[PDB]
């Protein structure tokens, strides 16, 4: 998909796991 | 024309809307912005008011012979070429300016043909037995090829890259050896005597290196990039306007007299993409039909160069046997031209279009001699089956 | 004014061809404004990309496609809850809740009426309602660089197609009733496969997005762990060639750089720890070999196959595979040990061509 | 006030710097400038100095003793309990914070084997005890072998330990790595408070915890920014004064202790920890320069770039410094261990189809663009170096500790793989000899023809016992002598004939005794 000007995604994930990807707490 | 920002009416309008700001600290910022770009268009505007005066203050230098060309530095001239050569292929270019350096390495390459051809080339350098210096001078030379190369590569620009072919034909002209002198042969020597056939190995394994390493430098530059090279090369060759068309038709001829150093590659990759049968059609239909009093005698020489392409193709052995497989001599056979008997007041324009087809006829027939030499060497299974007539 | 007051639609069409080119745009901008669904607003922003500008609505295009995959697998949700639940299941009744239908009728409801960020796409749709295929697809329109987080989503991701391996339930024979659907090893592979290659198509060559030696590590371990535990008869249903065909069929990977990525996966991962697991990925290195030398075509590609580096990691494989097949060759069956010894004899074949590519050079 | 308009003491770098290499006397100059910058720092105290100046006297004070021999080296190590600057160097507030300072004053003393001694004496009579009232915490990987080596399950997080700890536990020193002896101590105040635990630990074991703890974090570090930090540019200084002092150690400490540096190094896989450190920051050289295209940000961010590039230069400088004196004791190991990491073949294809960052042509090809492109910005007046070539000049002095044992190898390697390792080792010397006109643009002319008489001595080894019975170096030679067409030959000819220009005008008296040795080459 990329574009030159597209919004970067400014998001923190280093706080994620693969389990707080997995599941619903 | 070239626009600034209008600080005034911009002034007023901030003044107007001034709802938008916390104070006019802001509004007074927000102008000296506009103050800043103002300043960078304007240095932007004189860079190329200098660029404009250096190109037509060095090109009349040059273009008037004002400088005695025995005394124009090849040394110089070659590491000026270098520098711009690089600013020739940047992406970041006006066209404007692009050009301007293009028509000012074009005029260099030129003078450089015109001392080559009334002078040797480079003879401080050989004066000096550096193995060095002319080592710094292919250097810069290939610097250059691969240079002018990179500037077709990335350019969208038609008259960039028909400059471009421009000087890849001057430099493929200047990097070309003149002849070796004829070897007189002694008729008379019949008798006997054994010894000296063994010492003629050492010579030629030393020129035929040295014109070598040249020629398979400019081979081992194109059978790198060819693949887009000739593909682009090819499409222009059909897709520019007349005068650069002739300029991509020529730069085509100029690399096929070079093409048996890759191996006939951009020969094989102009069948392998239709290129001579598309060209073939081009030309019977719109030169060869019962129109052909009626050609524009500035696309007459688009005619004559797509006769010399196909005349460059027949000097070679798979050039032949390629003309062959795209029925060239029965497709120009059915074209209408050629039941016309000329008349007086029309008879040098119809010997204009009748003499290159005759050229190419006659071409076509000299290739078919080389069978005899099949001395019968088994051993070893390189199964390249070229097409021996 | 006449059609901008009547038919706005025929309006910026009579602008486009009076080369009104940027009064078309602005009566286009304003259907995607005013319009009452996700289609209309792409067709119209579609428009804006056939007449700055373009790149903005572009853009909008870009989010408006992923913002309708949301909507889509949402309704999924909807439509078909039993699956989206029993999929999730099989590890742990851990019944964390199923999604409020009424605050999915209202993400939809939302989503159908105007594009949103990138951020505000991640967070409170992708993210809170666990899409990490297009996470994903938002990563890569963000150029997000969290090495780490992508490999988690990939990992996730297969790990969606793959069903888990079935425990040892009993064999109570009279259970004649239940078509609950035996997923082939094939369809599992088809699944996965067509899973990879289709991310991979709008990724590639973003190493980012789409880390093609981890994505071949992790799926080759995952197809090894299910295929493992299942009979002989399953283990003919699994192509050696499964992913490393589609990766240049469809993603237009070159065999060239596929043969070495599979080199950095056996010489790098944990393939060296157990025996079944190194003759797997060399049986598949060797048949990505076997499709590269189908492939080779010039003198100069002859000349890549005959250097050192390659001939001697196939020789490195080929010693490699002969030691642990003679190791294995006294508790493995007498099909799966010819099986392997068709393979050696395919191995010795590769070796001889990188050989004879070799010295076509004293000729 | 006088440093504000005209320095007293960069005056005397550049003395030291500048003025006295070729001269008769040197050490006697030196013998007076050290009791210049002792009665100096008897009535202003270097805690009250700018310590950018503290710094320069720091430079200056290792210049004296490497200018002026064991004549200041023998006076030091007999009036050390009342040199200032060397008092100095070795209190608490200048160790807990700047230990490059006295692990520089310990480098510069190294100049023979009794002065080698010496210092391997006194790096473990300093003891560094933390006993300022700053809680300096226990380096995290060792908090962590202590926690597991005492069964400290409980934890606090703040770096304390809140157990009731047996003494008679404590009362022991403890192996943080194999030949290393940290002790530890218990702080009893008085008050019954916290019971805090002291660490005493020597100089010795501080280089051990640089080479084995710190630098590892550091190149993690190094793995994540563009541009070095300050504390980044510091731990940098320090590891390449360490480097170099365990360098010279390793030149200089006779049998016994050049071995045990060795079997320190060896046991705790430190040499393999260097290597991986060598080939990141080979990769990261090939950013900082491809990075360059080819307002006050534009200046900052060239010369921050520049700046990082010498120091990564110095590093790897400092790597080979280390591993040329290794491979001068043992010579085996470290030629199989450049080869096991992937740093050298015995195949030229194989360097060409893998083009690896950090082989050492592509560290010569990297040198050889930074002192070439450097030309053309002929425009400024700032005292910008010459450039040199001090990362080929130590590579040119690892392969020659290779040569000089070749009778040796013989029986220690395949002979077929060693002449093919001994091939791209003569195929670099070579490339350095066809290159010289590129080389000696550069007005450093007597680095780089003192590189190239390193050069000719070792092809000279190479050549004088092929002529034996020997048929590895017969090979070989033939392969030197195949090469010596055209340019090679030229080159070699070139230097010899600006040796007969240099002779012809340097008649001045000052001939140096490197022009007359180049020669003798």
């Amino acid at each position: 998909f990329i574009t030159k000007h597209s919004k970067s995604l400014n998001i923190n994930t280093t706080n994620e796991t693969e389990d707080t990807l997995r599941s619903l707490n | 024309t070239s626009q600034l920002l209008d600080i005034i009416k911009i002034r007023e309008v901030l003044k107007n809307d001034f709802n938008r700001f916390s104070n006019e600290f802001e509004i007074e910022r927000e102008l000296e912005e506009c103050c800043l770009i103002n300043s960078s268009i304007q240095l932007y505007n004189s860079k190329l008011k200098a660029l404009d005066g250096w190109k037509s203050f060095i090109n009349i230098s040059l273009a008037q012979n004002t400088i005695e060309i025995d005394t124009l530095d090849e040394s110089l001239l070659l590491s000026l070429l270098q520098r711009i050569v690089i600013d020739f292929s940047n992406e970041r270019n006006p066209i404007e300016s692009t050009l301007s350096i293009g028509y000012t390495i074009l005029t260099i390459l030129f003078t450089l043909k015109l001392k080559k051809d009334s002078y040797q080339l480079f003879i401080n350098s050989s004066l000096t037995t550096n193995s060095t210096d002319s080592n710094v001078i292919e250097q810069k030379m290939k610097s250059i090829f691969e240079g002018l190369l990179q500037t077709v590569l990335k350019s969208p620009h038609q008259a960039i890259r028909g400059i471009s072919y421009t000087c890849l034909i001057q430099y493929l002209d200047l990097s070309a050896t003149t002849p070796t002198t004829p070897s007189l042969s002694p008729l008379s020597t019949s008798i006997n005597n054994v010894v000296e056939m063994n010492n003629k190995s050492k010579n030629k394994n030393n020129q035929d290196k040295e014109q070598g390493y040249g020629n398979l430098n400019i081979g081992l530059i194109i059978s790198k990039i060819e693949d887009k090279f000739i593909r682009i090369l090819s499409s222009d060759c059909n897709s520019f306007s007349r005068g650069w068309r002739i300029t991509a038709i020529s730069c085509m001829q100029s690399i096929l007299s070079i093409d048996n150093l890759c191996g006939h590659r951009s020969l094989m990759f102009l069948q392998n993409k239709g290129f001579i049968i598309n060209m073939i059609n081009d030309t019977c239909s719109k030169y060869l039909s019962d129109n052909w009093e009626n050609i524009d005698p500035k696309d007459l020489h688009v005619y004559k160069s797509q006769m010399s392409l196909l005349l460059k193709i027949s000097q070679q052995m798979d050039g032949v046997h390629l003309l062959m497989n795209n029925n060239v001599i029965g497709s120009f056979v059915k074209s209408p031209f050629l039941n016309y008997i000329p008349t007086d007041k029309i008879f040098g324009k119809f010997i204009e279009i009748l003499l290159p087809i005759l050229q190419l006829f006659a071409s076509l027939c000299c290739y078919c001699n080389n069978t005899s030499k099949n001395n019968g060497n088994i051993n070893n299974n390189n199964n390249v089956g070229g097409t021996v007539l | 004014e006449f059609l901008f007051a009547n038919d706005i639609d025929l309006c910026w069409k009579v602008l486009a061809k009076h080369q009104e080119l940027l009064k078309a745009v602005h009566v286009l901008f304003q259907i995607a404004e005013r319009s009452t669904t996700l289609d209309e607003k792409i067709l119209a922003y579609t428009n804006c990309t056939m007449i700055d500008a373009y790149i903005q609505a572009k853009n909008q295009i870009t989010f408006a496609n992923i913002q309708k995959q949301i909507v889509l697998q949402l309704e999924n949700y909807l439509n078909n809850p039993n699956e989206s639940n029993n999929r999730n299941n099989s590890s742990n009744n851990n019944g964390g809740q199923p999604f409020d239908i009424n605050q999915i009728k209202e993400s939809i409801s939302n989503l159908n009426k105007t594009i949103f960020d990138i951020t505000t796409l991640f967070t409170d749709y992708a993210r809170k309602y666990y899409l990490h295929e297009q996470m994903l697809y938002l990563c890569h329109i963000g150029n997000h660089s969290d090495q780490n987080f992508i490999q988690i989503l990939w990992k996730i991701i297969i790990d969606k197609e793959i069903p888990p391996p079935s425990s040892n339930l009993s064999l109570d024979d009279n259970a004649e009733n239940d078509d609950g659907l035996k997923i082939s090893v094939g369809g599992v592979i088809e699944s996965l496969v067509s899973k990879i290659s289709n991310i991979g198509y709008d990724f590639y060559p973003n190493e980012i997005t789409f880390p093609v030696e981890f994505i071949i590590n992790y799926g080759e371990r995952a197809i090894f762990n299910f295929s493992r535990n299942k009979s002989e008869a399953e283990k003919k249903e699994i192509s050696p060639n499964w992913l490393t065909s589609s990766l240049h069929d469809h993603v237009k990977i070159d065999y060239w750089i596929l043969v070495d990525y599979y080199n950095n996966t056996i010489e790098k991962g944990s393939w060296k720890e157990e025996d079944e697991s190194l003759i797997y990925i060399t049986s598949v290195y060797f048949y990505l070999v076997e499709s590269l030398i189908n492939t080779i075509q010039t003198a100069t590609e002859r000349r890549l196959f005959s250097s050192k580096q390659i001939l001697q990691s196939l020789e490195n494989r080929e010693s490699t595979f002969k030691s642990i097949f003679n190791r294995q060759r006294s508790s493995l069956n007498q099909e799966t040990i010819k099986k392997l010894e068709q393979l050696l004899i395919k191995f010795e074949k590769i070796i001889s061509i990188s050989k004879s590519f070799k010295d076509f050079r004293g000729y | 006030k006088a440093s504000s308009q005209y320095d007293p003491i960069d005056y005397i770098f550049n003395c030291l710097s500048n003025g006295f290499n070729d001269s008769t006397y040197l050490a006697g100059y030196c013998d007076c400038i050290h009791i210049f910058l002792n009665r100096f720092s008897e009535v202003i105290s270097l805690t009250d100095v700018s310590e950018q100046h503290v710094d320069r006297i720091i430079d200056i004070y290792c210049m004296l003793h490497e200018k002026g021999g064991e004549v200041l080296s023998s006076i030091l190590w007999s009036e050390r309990s009342n040199d200032p600057v060397y008092q100095f160097s070795i209190s608490p507030d200048c160790l807990n914070r700047n230990p490059d300072r006295v692990l520089s004053i310990l480098k510069s003393i190294i100049i023979n084997d009794t002065s080698s001694q010496a210092v391997f004496n006194e790096l473990i009579l300093i003891n560094i005890n933390n006993q300022s009232s700053s809680k300096q915490i226990i380096s995290f990987n060792d908090f962590n072998k202590v926690k597991e080596v005492l069964d400290i399950t409980n934890d606090d997080g703040n770096g304390t330990i809140s157990g009731v700890m047996k003494r008679d536990i404590i009362s022991q020193s403890f192996r943080l790595y194999k030949s290393q002896f940290k002790s530890f101590s218990v702080i009893n105040d008085g008050s019954g408070g916290d019971g805090g635990i002291e660490i005493v630990f020597t100089l010795h074991d501080l280089i051990i915890d640089l080479v084995a703890i710190e630098f590892n974090s550091f190149l993690d570090s190094l793995g994540q920014q563009a541009f070095f930090d300050q504390r980044t540019i510091e731990v940098s200084k320090a590891y390449i004064v360490v480097l170099d002092l365990i360098s010279k150690l390793v030149n200089f400490t006779p049998d016994s202790y050049s071995k045990y540096f060795w079997q320190l190094f060896e046991n705790n896989r430190i040499l393999e920890s260097i290597i991986q450190v060598y080939l990141r920051l080979c990769n990261q050289q090939n950013f900082t320069v491809n990075s360059i295209p080819t307002q006050p940000t534009l200046m900052s961010s060239y010369s921050t770039a520049h700046y990082n590039f010498n120091i990564i230069t110095n590093v790897i400088t400092s790597i080979l410094s280390l591993f040329t004196s290794f491979s001068k004791m043992n010579p085996l190991p470290i030629l199989n261990l450049l080869i096991e990491k992937g740093i050298w073949s015995s195949s030229p294809t194989v360097l060409i189809s893998l083009f690896k960052r950090g082989s050492f042509n592509h560290l010569y090809d990297v040198e050889k663009r930074s002192s070439t492109t450097s030309s053309t910005s002929s425009t400024s007046s700032s005292s910008l170096s010459s450039s040199t070539f001090p990362l080929t000049k130590s590579i040119v002095k690892l392969f020659n500790t290779f040569i000089n044992p070749l009778n040796q190898f013989e029986k220690c390697i395949d002979r077929s793989q060693y002449i093919g390792y001994l091939e791209s080792f003569i195929s670099f010397h070579l490339q350095v000899i066809s290159d010289y006109p590129i080389i000696s643009g550069n007005n450093n002319h007597n680095e780089t023809w003192e590189m190239i008489s390193e050069i000719f001595s070792a092809l000279d080894f190479i050549l004088n016992k092929s002529q034996s019975r020997n048929s590895i170096l017969k090979s070989l030679a033939f392969k030197i002598i195949c090469s010596f067409s055209g340019g090679i030959l030229q080159c070699t000819l070139s230097s010899l004939l600006d040796l007969e220009v240099l002779q012809n005008t340097n008649k001045s008296i000052d001939r140096t005794s490197s022009i007359d040795n180049i020669l003798k080459s």
